[PDB]
């Protein structure tokens, strides 16, 4: 199918910032379970936070961003991302991917969106 | 959560040889990995799930093997088109374990 | 269903429940 | 005797169990590699 973000972008240091991940061709069923991936522009992948779909509303943070992040479901093919006091080390692209109920890998990857943390 | 150490950081290997990629974990995860490979301005793309088992559209060049804590991912016959960065990672999404990501491996042809 | 279980005129047998 | 039963019951019609009033060790089953699809929700295997 495809995954679309969108509220990107030039963020003021010290601010909040949200983030939304919008599903096209299926549903945020049980079966699936949304989560969010950060890039540095010259470093590897961090983890953020994950949220099972359907009724369900478990949800897992990292150790890093626990008290930093915030992720809940709003709708079945729309959802949303927040944190805040961003600082430049946060400056990164964040990616929107989906993950299988088997515990399987992560398929259909976001193409990302790049956040900038400056004045 | 668990943290992932992935090494060696950076590897080089001539064509149509292999490379190996070792990811370890601070407690056990039972299987439950994924390996990836992201080619610069790329998102990352699926490559082996569970460890063991190879995704549709994936050739079998890649191969994932290992268990407890200490995993292996093996590419055969390398190509020019392999060059990329490989990542490991725990698929323990509901289970307060996490997901996170090793160190990044880069291939050099 | 059964959600719990437990195993473990000369006499005079006195109980409190 | 629950996991290396003599033989299973039918998927259709499982074999079912309760489990209360007990000293529950999941030790013993976090300690085992022979499971290769530990795949559960909510609790972490080492702090279960
Ligand atoms: C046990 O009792 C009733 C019997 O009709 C059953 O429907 C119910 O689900 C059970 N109660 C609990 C608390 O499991
Ligand atoms: C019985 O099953 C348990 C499940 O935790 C396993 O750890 C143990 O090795 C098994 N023992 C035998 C004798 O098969």
């Amino acid at each position: 199918e495809s995954l679309e973000e969108s509220g990107g972008g030039l963020v003021q240091p010290g601010a909040s910032l949200t983030l939304t991940c919008k599903a096209s061709g299926f549903s945020f069923s049980s079966g699936y379970y949304m989560c969010w991936v950060r890039q540095a522009p010259g470093k590897g992948l961090e983890w953020i936070a994950c949220t099972s779909g359907g009724s369900s509303q478990y949800t897992i943070y990292a150790n890093w961003a626990k008290g930093r992040s915030t992720i809940s479901k709003t709708s079945s093919t729309t959802v949303t991302l927040q944190m805040t006091s961003l600082t430049a080390a946060d400056t990164a692209t964040y990616f929107c991917a989906r993950g299988p109920s088997t515990y399987y890998g992560m398929d259909l990857w976001g193409p990302g969106t790049l956040v900038t943390v400056s004045s | 959560d668990v943290v992932m150490t992935q090494t060696p950081a950076s590897v080089s290997e001539p064509v149509g040889g292999t490379v190996t990629t070792k990811c370890q974990a601070s407690q056990n995860i039972f299987n439950n990995l994924a390996w990836y490979q992201q080619k610069p301005g790329q998102p990352p793309k699926l490559l082996i799930s569970d460890a063991s088992n190879l995704a549709s559209g994936v050739s079998s060049r890649f191969t994932g093997s290992g268990s407890g804590t200490e995993y292996t991912l093996t590419i055969g016959d390398l190509e020019c088109a392999d060059g990329a960065t490989y990542y490991c990672q725990s698929t323990s999404y509901g289970n307060d374990d996490g997901a996170a990501f090793g160190g990044g491996t880069e291939v050099v042809v | 269903n059964c959600t719990f279980e437990y195993v473990s005129f000369k006499n005079l047998r006195e109980f409190v429940f | 005797e629950v996991f290396n039963a003599t033989r299973f019951a039918s998927v259709y019609a499982w074999n079912r169990k309760r489990i209360s009033n007990c000293v529950a060790d999941y030790s013993v089953l976090y300690n085992s590699a022979s499971f290769s699809t530990f795949k559960c929700y909510g609790v972490s295997p080492t702090k279960l």
